């Protein structure tokens, strides 16, 4: 009879589970807190009742009668997983995690391999025992295809990977364990043993010293090229990606391409390359800007952990002062309770409570102290930013949108050159010949020039957009870096506040405690004079 | 846990087909019914009939 | 020894559920034997009132 895993069923492989490995009694188990789960052979037909476990980090389903799997995309963050030895016939609706690594796929229907480009860090899949026809099926998921079939596969989608097992397949039943030494070698003892067999070694040409050494050198170029990305980011100018497209975005330039397309190219060409390089040397030097300010930052929290350990190993001293304090005090306590003279133990105990309230003051004194510095320090700060790496940037980004604006005037006015020759051109032509194939484009270009105002005013219009829209990406790096540090600034500030309430939430909790129990050691003594009446 | 797993499967799959023979077996050996008292006392009945 | 210590662990585990099934299988396989069991010994009982007839 077809199931299907309900919350009374959720709760009952819950109880089986805890039970399996004695965990803690709680039938108020809270649903959004759930890590792994077992469903040891409930005969599952189909998967359904789950929503809400982006955290799972186990599961298991081994022993049911499943088939399909789909809908897998809201769990993201799965890292044990088990559903082998079902009706499974396909693999998909799990190209939303990245994060599993154990994938158990044996013996199933499964004959088709795909899925998994998403999560290339799994380590761990289990495949075999299936129908699988060919071999060279598992060589797409580690960048090696045999030769002769045209792959665009040139980037490999499966490093880490080395658990996996399809033993049982179809094929792996023919020409005994080549096809283990075919795949490996496009593919852990098993792996050196096989890979010291000559014909293993021999049949191919992409090994795996030369594998991980262009692996090595391909990571740090992916590591050079994220660090210029975050670098070009952390300028602000990234928004200014679109600046070389903006033609592209502007249509009027391709109408006036027309009229002369091989010196209109030249000209962009031109435009772009130089537009390009000024922009290059403009987020260069936003960028030596921003990362003198990143040290500035971080420089800032080094002082304020350095102050602030100078600020609790005061404290920790202080507190310890008052703790001999207080074992004196017990000490001496319990020594006249044997004694009895209840009048100079309470007077002591007074004399203990007023240094209590004592040390209460001079820890509000000692966080008033850190208040006046943190406050300084960071108006310090802030100050030195404003003064320099702030106006460097603002100079920087001026110079560079007045030079794009330098670049797109010179630009207008070789477009007017152009126009204005190609216009005279046009006049002193139409005077000879007045019939030629009624040409569409020689057409096209008659109306452009005859309304030689006409094409003045798009021009002029094309470079005002171009202009405008340059100016409005400038304006919003500016905004970008006036935001980003507000942020720092305010979380910093912010952060601070909690600190310190805190700090003093813990301040009044310590003087409590200390009043507390010198109350209770008074009224203890205190009270022992009421047997004796 | 794969070789286990597949053990398993061996030994569901053996108990099942121990279980199919054993219904196979018993319930050929069922397939003769009660028919044949219904037969000898329609044969009772029909005989006395005869003697009356 | 940590890995020890789950192999044994989960060792543990699925040699129980391998005893266990075991067990079981061979309670429900001597239950239904019994069943025709019984039931052939009471028609063995039956057949003589035909033998009799």
């Amino acid at each position: 009879d077809p199931r299907v895993i309900n919350e009374q069923l959720i709760l009952d492989a819950v109880k089986q589970f805890n039970q399996e490995n004695n965990k803690i009694t709680t039938e108020n188990i809270i649903l959004q807190q759930l890590r792994q789960l077992q469903l040891s052979f409930k005969n599952i037909l189909k998967i359904q009742h789950l929503q809400g476990l982006e955290r799972l980090e186990k599961l298991q389903l081994d022993n049911n009668i499943i088939e399909k799997i789909e809908n897998i995309d809201h769990l993201v963050n799965l890292k044990w997983l088990d559903l082998s030895f079902n009706c499974i016939k396909k693999i998909e609706g799990l190209d939303k995690l990245k994060e599993l690594t154990d994938l158990s796929l044996f013996n199933n229907y499964i004959e088709k391999i795909e899925g998994l480009h998403n999560n290339t860090k799994l380590n761990v899949f289990s495949i075999g025992n299936n129908r699988l026809k060919s071999y060279e099926e598992i060589t797409l998921y580690f960048g090696y295809k045999p030769r002769g079939e045209e792959g665009t596969n040139d980037r490999p989608e499966f490093k880490r990977l080395q658990v996996l097992n399809v033993s049982g397949n179809p094929f792996t039943k023919d020409k005994e364990n080549e096809y283990k030494n075919h795949i490996i070698c496009a593919i852990e003892g098993d792996r050196q043993l096989i890979r010291q067999d000559e014909q293993i070694s021999n049949s191919y040409n992409f090994t795996t010293t030369d594998y991980y050494q262009q692996m090595q050198a391909q990571e740090q170029k992916e590591e050079m090229d994220r660090q210029t990305l975050k670098k070009k980011k952390d300028a602000r100018m990234d928004i200014l990606d679109n600046l070389k497209d903006e033609y592209l975005k502007i249509e009027d330039l391709q109408r006036v391409k027309i009229i002369k397309p091989n010196q209109i190219n030249e000209e962009i060409e031109k435009y772009c390359g130089k537009i390009n390089d000024h922009v290059v040397e403009m987020q260069a030097a936003v960028i030596q800007k921003h990362q003198l300010i990143l040290q500035e930052m971080s420089k800032t929290e080094v002082s304020y952990k350095e102050q602030e350990a100078l600020h609790e190993k005061e404290t920790l001293q202080i507190l310890k002062e008052f703790e001999h304090e207080k074992k004196v005090e017990f000490r001496n306590w319990e020594k006249e309770a044997a004694n009895g003279d209840a009048k100079k133990e309470e007077s002591r105990l007074k004399t203990l409570l007023q240094k209590t309230t004592s040390l209460k003051n001079k820890l509000m004194d000692i966080e008033i102290q850190l208040v006046e510095e943190l406050e300084a320090i960071f108006t310090d700060y802030d100050t030195k930013k404003k003064e320099t790496a702030w106006k460097d940037i603002e100079e920087i980004i001026v110079l560079g949108q007045k030079k794009i604006e330098e670049e797109n005037v010179k630009f207008y006015s070789n477009l007017n050159v152009i126009k204005n020759k190609e216009e005279a051109n046009y006049n002193s032509t139409q005077q000879q010949q007045l019939e030629e194939e009624n040409n569409e484009e020689d057409d096209e270009k008659a109306s452009l020039l005859e309304n030689k105002e006409q094409l003045a005013q798009m021009i002029g219009n094309i470079k005002e957009t171009l202009i405008d829209s340059h100016t409005k990406i400038i304006l919003s790096a500016q905004m970008e870096l006036q935001k980003d540090l507000a942020e720092y600034a305010k979380q910093q500030k912010n952060k601070m506040y909690e600190r310190n309430r805190k700090n003093i939430s813990q301040i009044i909790a310590q003087i409590d405690a200390y009043q507390t129990e010198i109350n209770e050691k008074l009224k203890q003594g205190d009270d022992e004079s009421d047997h004796e009446n | 846990e794969e070789r286990k797993n597949l053990h398993i499967n061996e030994l569901m799959n053996n108990h099942e087909k121990a279980f199919a023979e054993l219904k196979k077996y018993y319930n050929d050996i069922t397939a003769e019914n009660l028919n044949l008292i219904k037969a000898h006392k329609e044969k009772i009945a029909q005989i006395y009939a005869n003697i009356q | 020894e940590a890995r020890a210590a789950m192999i044994k662990q989960l060792e543990d585990n699925k040699n129980q559920k391998i005893a266990e099934i075991i067990k079981e299988h061979t309670q429900k396989y001597n239950d239904i034997k019994n069943y025709y069991s019984e039931i052939t010994a009471t028609n063995l009982d039956y057949r003589k009132t035909l033998k009799n007839e």
